[PDB]
């Protein structure tokens, strides 16, 4: 068993190594026996998988016994367990895709609120934790908010999602106007 | 070791007339031969490839044929803008070891025209730098071929001069050539007469232009 | 030479040692015949980045002329043949005999469509290492040839009727291996490299990639004359001998014509856990071993004193 | 059709390395193949090598194979030429050129050798000499011994490096009858040339003639008038 976390729209790679350094036959599937990726001799194939045009591998490593499944432009529905059947084996792996976004535009005013919403696939209890440039940090189960927004908050916010003892980063740029008198 | 060679080093043709450029190869090249046109100070222009197909934007007066180790570039009615240098190129071999011909210069042919020879003594400001440059100018002549000999006190100089020739005039189709004789403050102020003996086709006898140092 | 033997032997075309022999042999016949102007094979020694081995060599225009090949017993071994008219590799063979050499095999590299190969005597046959495993290739052997004319012009011709009758047979056999009340659907390749998505082969020394969609868009148990499939001759392809790439010179002849007999098919099936009552099949191929395997399924080498 | 923008001129000492670029824009970068072609002043074109952008494989000319490298960054649609161990004979204009090969991305590659798209070219001067503006000298009229109606006068631009230099008369008001000869390389390793013009002898003493010499390399801008005396 192994758990991997990915960012929405990003590109995640799932490894799968064999025992020998010879390009052998492999293929990936999901939780419902749905054929995702696989190889036929030295050629690559794709299945009726709902991730077809977004799934791929790296033939450059096949000679080294490595048959990864790289999924680009991540989506929430891509969250699921994947299996890599090679040389009579099943290196399972669970995937959890996450996405964090601000409900309001970056251009905000001193004193306004900032709500960060996180996207998590059904059946998942991740812990959110963002930090502002000045050190203001908030924690939330699904949504985090900051009632009043200080000028010193303008800048990059670092967020961290904790799921299955794992974590991933999220950089959100914010801007706050510093009025005059 | 495939080497292309263009017969006419320089083709003098009258405006409106036709011109034919030949390009042979030291070895068969089939039909992988292309022609290029090149104006001064500009990138080359592709006219023909595949030995006979004209490239887009290339007038029909331009046409190419031949195969093997012998090719031809024919230009029907030579227009004013067709004044340029032409290069062939063979790209048949593989691995790619493509080569170009040494080029053919297509120049406007007109009636012989003698030059106007002028002699320039080294400027006063220059003699202060510790060097004397004597300049002989042959202005607006034709054809291009011209001979220049410097004579210091009836002494045939050599090795201390460098000629430079302009592009053919786009108005009168003439050429001009600047011949510079260089020497140190010493040598110059150590001689009397400085001449420039010029020889052309239009000039009956050699036209010599000299000045006495002083 | 042939000699009937009264005894039960055990075969397994999915572990047949002779397949690898052919495979390596063919890969060799090819290398000395169809030479690229350049080949690119991977090479990541893990020394950080991935270095790529590149070769630039002569590129003489020649066509691969398949010359029949007979495989005889290697030193110290013997060849057994399952004379059974309808046997599927994995299993016992009561009617067996020792042979001197195999039957003339016509080596052909192609995808989703086996050409110029041996036909099935009785009825259409389908074979697999495990039909339950949707990720495994299904080898289909026909009992009747199906012509397919292709040209450098850009298309392949195939009788709409004949092929429609062959699908019925295939589906009839499919529902026989899976479910009776099940429905057999034929869809196009799901995706992947060009060579795998289309019916690829080499005609007149050139590489063809013909769109087989029209051949696999049908459902079963639930004017009109010839079928025209769009092809395309490519210069840059994916090597089948190993992960790699190759580039050949453009065609020189203006009339490339080839006629082959469709003899077998490589199919693959869609997964899904307890979906509904119906199965979808798609053109497969890639692993040329499955091609050799379709001809060698009845033989086997054996140690002898 | 793609457009080929080359990088600015290069001035290097012998033994040095040079890396010229070429930015292609206008179509699919991978559907073209690029070639480099150099040309020494006063000479013909010389094929250097060509790269099959799609495969990322290059082939070079014998006399160059070994100290020359061509590459391309599909990300910025740029081609590069790299020359090592520079030699004085390497001085020349370097041209970048390309041609359509077909749908390479789809496996169609005609492997065309000819060149349809060319760039403005990049000058690359290799010398032991250092940068330096010229010293403009006057070429006073020939109204001394010669008797006619059209005098000759100009300017002598000597000892400058490297090329190029631009010359003109009267801030560009005068252009008729002007001849600015090509530049020659003197033994000293410095360039030189003359710019002349034949004006009417009557125009002397009245109409003042001034040649404007510009030399960006040395940031030298000179103006010199030519009096009859
Ligand atoms: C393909 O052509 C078949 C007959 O062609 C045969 O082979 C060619 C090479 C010639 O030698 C010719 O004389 C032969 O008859 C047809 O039977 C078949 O219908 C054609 N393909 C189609 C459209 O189904
Ligand atoms: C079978 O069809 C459905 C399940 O199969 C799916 O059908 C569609 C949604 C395809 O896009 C693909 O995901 C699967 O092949 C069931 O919902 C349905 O009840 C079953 N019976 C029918 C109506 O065909
Ligand atoms: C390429 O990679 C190989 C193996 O890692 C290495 O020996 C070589 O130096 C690299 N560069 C060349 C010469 O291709
Ligand atoms: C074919 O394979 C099946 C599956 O195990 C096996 O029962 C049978 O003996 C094999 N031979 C036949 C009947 O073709
Ligand atoms: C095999 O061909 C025979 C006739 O040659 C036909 O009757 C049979 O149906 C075919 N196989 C099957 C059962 O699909
Ligand atoms: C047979 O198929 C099933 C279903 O996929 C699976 O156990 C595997 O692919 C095969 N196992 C055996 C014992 O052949
Ligand atoms: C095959 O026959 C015709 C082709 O001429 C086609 O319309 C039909 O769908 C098929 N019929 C069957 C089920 O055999
Ligand atoms: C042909 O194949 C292409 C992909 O290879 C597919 O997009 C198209 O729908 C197919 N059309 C035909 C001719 O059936
Ligand atoms: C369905 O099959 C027909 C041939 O019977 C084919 O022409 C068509 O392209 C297929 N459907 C599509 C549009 O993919
Ligand atoms: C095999 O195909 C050829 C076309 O190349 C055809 O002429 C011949 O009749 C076919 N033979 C069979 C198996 O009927
Ligand atoms: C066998 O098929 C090949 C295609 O690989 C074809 O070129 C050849 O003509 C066929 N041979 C016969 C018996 O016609
Ligand atoms: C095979 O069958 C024959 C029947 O004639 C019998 O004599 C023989 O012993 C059998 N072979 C074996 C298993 O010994
Ligand atoms: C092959 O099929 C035949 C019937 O067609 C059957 O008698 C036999 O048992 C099968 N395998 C062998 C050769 O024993
Ligand atoms: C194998 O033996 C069976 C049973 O006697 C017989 O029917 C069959 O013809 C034999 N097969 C061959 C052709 O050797």
């Amino acid at each position: 068993k192994k758990v991997v976390l990915g960012k929405k729209g990003d590109t995640v790679e799932l490894t799968c190594t064999a025992s020998q350094k010879k390009s052998i036959q492999f293929h990936w599937k999901n939780s419902n026996q749905i054929k995702i990726l696989g190889n036929q001799g030295s050629f690559l194939t794709k299945g009726p998988s709902k991730l077809n045009d977004r799934a791929d591998s790296r033939r450059s490593l096949w000679d080294q016994g490595n048959f990864p499944l790289i999924i680009k432009n991540l989506k929430i529905e891509d969250s699921d367990t994947y299996i890599c059947e090679v040389e009579d084996q099943k290196e399972e792996v669970q995937l959890l895709v996450f996405g964090l976004t601000a409900n309001s535009d970056t251009h905000l005013l001193q004193g306004q609120s900032l709500t960060l919403t996180l996207e998590s696939p059904p059946g998942s209890s991740p812990s959110v934790q963002c930090r502002s440039p000045r050190g203001k940090n908030i924690q939330g189960g699904k949504t985090l908010s900051v009632s009043q927004l200080e000028l010193q908050d303008s800048g990059t916010w670092t967020c961290t999602v904790l799921q299955n003892q794992k974590k991933v980063e999220f950089k959100i740029d914010i801007v706050v106007l510093a009025f005059q008198k | 070791e495939l080497e292309l060679t263009q017969s006419p080093a320089t083709l003098s043709v009258s405006p409106g007339e036709r011109a034919t450029l030949s390009c042979r190869a030291s070895e068969s090249v089939s039909s992988d031969l292309a022609w290029y046109q090149q104006k001064p100070g500009q990138a080359p222009r592709l006219l023909i490839y595949g030995a006979s197909t004209r490239a887009t934007g290339v007038p029909a007066r331009f046409s190419g044929s031949g195969s093997g180790a012998e090719f031809t570039l024919t230009i029907s009615s030579l227009q004013s803008e067709d004044f340029a240098v032409y290069y062939c190129q063979q790209y048949n071999n593989w691995p790619p070891r493509y080569t170009f011909g040494q080029g053919t210069r297509l120049e406007i042919k007109r009636t012989v025209a003698a030059p106007s020879v002028f002699i320039f003594p080294p400027s006063d400001e220059q003699l202060k730098s510790g060097t004397a440059s004597v300049v002989c100018l042959l202005n607006n002549f034709y054809p291009r071929e011209a001979k220049v000999q410097w004579k210091v006190d009836n002494a045939l100089q050599s090795g201390n001069s460098q000629e430079s020739v302009t592009e053919q005039k786009s108005k009168d189709s003439t050429y001009s050539l600047s011949s510079t004789l260089t020497l140190s403050k010493a040598d110059y102020e150590k001689h009397k007469v400085y001449a420039c003996e010029v020889t052309h086709q239009g000039l009956s006898s050699p036209v010599t232009k000299s000045f006495n140092r002083g | 030479e042939v000699v009937l033997v009264n005894v039960t032997e055990n075969f397994n075309m999915w572990k047949n040692d002779m397949v690898e022999q052919m495979h390596e042999d063919i890969i060799s016949l090819w290398d000395q015949s169809l030479k690229p102007c350049v080949k690119l094979t991977p090479l990541c020694v893990g020394a950080g980045s991935c270095n790529t081995s590149v070769i630039t060599q002569a590129c003489p225009k020649v066509s691969f002329e398949p010359i029949p090949i007979h495989y005889c017993a290697p030193a110290g071994f013997a060849i057994l043949k399952c004379n059974n008219k309808t046997f599927n590799g994995t299993g016992p063979c009561t009617n067996v005999s020792t042979v001197q050499c195999t039957h003339g095999i016509r080596p052909v590299v192609s995808t989703q469509l086996l050409l110029n190969g041996s036909l099935a005597e009785e009825e259409v046959v389908i074979r697999s290492v495990n039909f339950t495993d949707n990720a495994k290739t299904i080898i289909v052997q026909l009992n009747t040839s199906v012509e397919i004319n292709c040209t450098g012009a850009g298309h392949c011709n195939i009788s709409r009727a004949k092929w429609n009758n062959t699908l019925k047979q295939i589906a009839s056999k499919l529902r026989e291996q899976f479910g009776n009340n099940k429905t057999i659907i034929f869809k196009q390749s799901s995706g992947g490299d060009p060579e795998i998505v289309t019916h690829s082969f080499n005609c007149g020394g050139e590489f063809f990639y013909c769109n087989s969609t029209q051949l696999f868009n049908s459902t079963w148990f639930n004017g009109s004359d010839t079928i025209t499939l769009p092809c395309r001759i490519k210069q840059i392809i994916n090597m089948w001998q190993k992960v790699g790439k190759a580039m050949y010179a453009p065609p020189i002849s203006g009339q490339i014509r080839c006629s082959s007999n469709i003899t077998g098919l490589l199919l693959t099936r869609d997964g899904g856990n307890s979906n509904n009552e119906s199965e979808i099949f798609r053109p497969g191929g890639g692993d040329m071993r499955d091609n050799w395997r379709s001809e060698l399924y009845k033989y086997k080498v054996v140690k002898i004193e | 059709q793609v457009q080929l923008l080359e990088s600015g001129a290069e001035v290097k000492k012998p033994g040095s390395s040079v890396k010229v670029s070429c930015k292609a824009s206008g179509d699919t970068f991978i559907r073209y193949s690029f070639t480099w072609v150099r040309q020494a002043p006063g000479q013909g074109l010389e094929w250097m090598g060509r790269i099959i952008t799609i495969l990322d494989v290059a082939h070079y000319a014998p006399h160059l194979q070994g100290r020359v490298t061509i590459t391309a960054d599909k990300s910025t649609s740029t081609v590069y030429l790299e020359l090592r161990n520079l030699r004085s004979d390497d001085t020349a204009v370097y041209f970048c050129a390309g041609v359509y090969e077909g749908e390479a991305d789809e496996g169609e590659y005609r492997n065309n050798g000819f060149l349809k798209h060319w760039g403005q070219g990049t000058l690359v001067t290799v010398t032991s000499a250092s940068t330096k503006g010229p010293s403009v000298f006057p070429l006073a009229p020939s109204s001394k011994s010669t008797s006619g109606g059209t005098a000759a006068l100009g300017c002598l631009v000597k000892d400058y490096f490297p090329q190029p230099v631009t010359v003109s008369w009267n801030s560009g008001a005068l252009t008729s009858g002007v001849h600015t000869f090509p530049a020659v390389l003197q033994s000293s390793g410095l360039y030189s040339l003359s710019s002349v013009v034949t004006v009417p002898s009557s125009s002397l003493g009245t109409q003042t003639y001034i040649c404007n010499v510009n030399h960006k390399p040395s940031n030298t801008k000179v103006d010199k008038k030519v009096e009859p005396k």
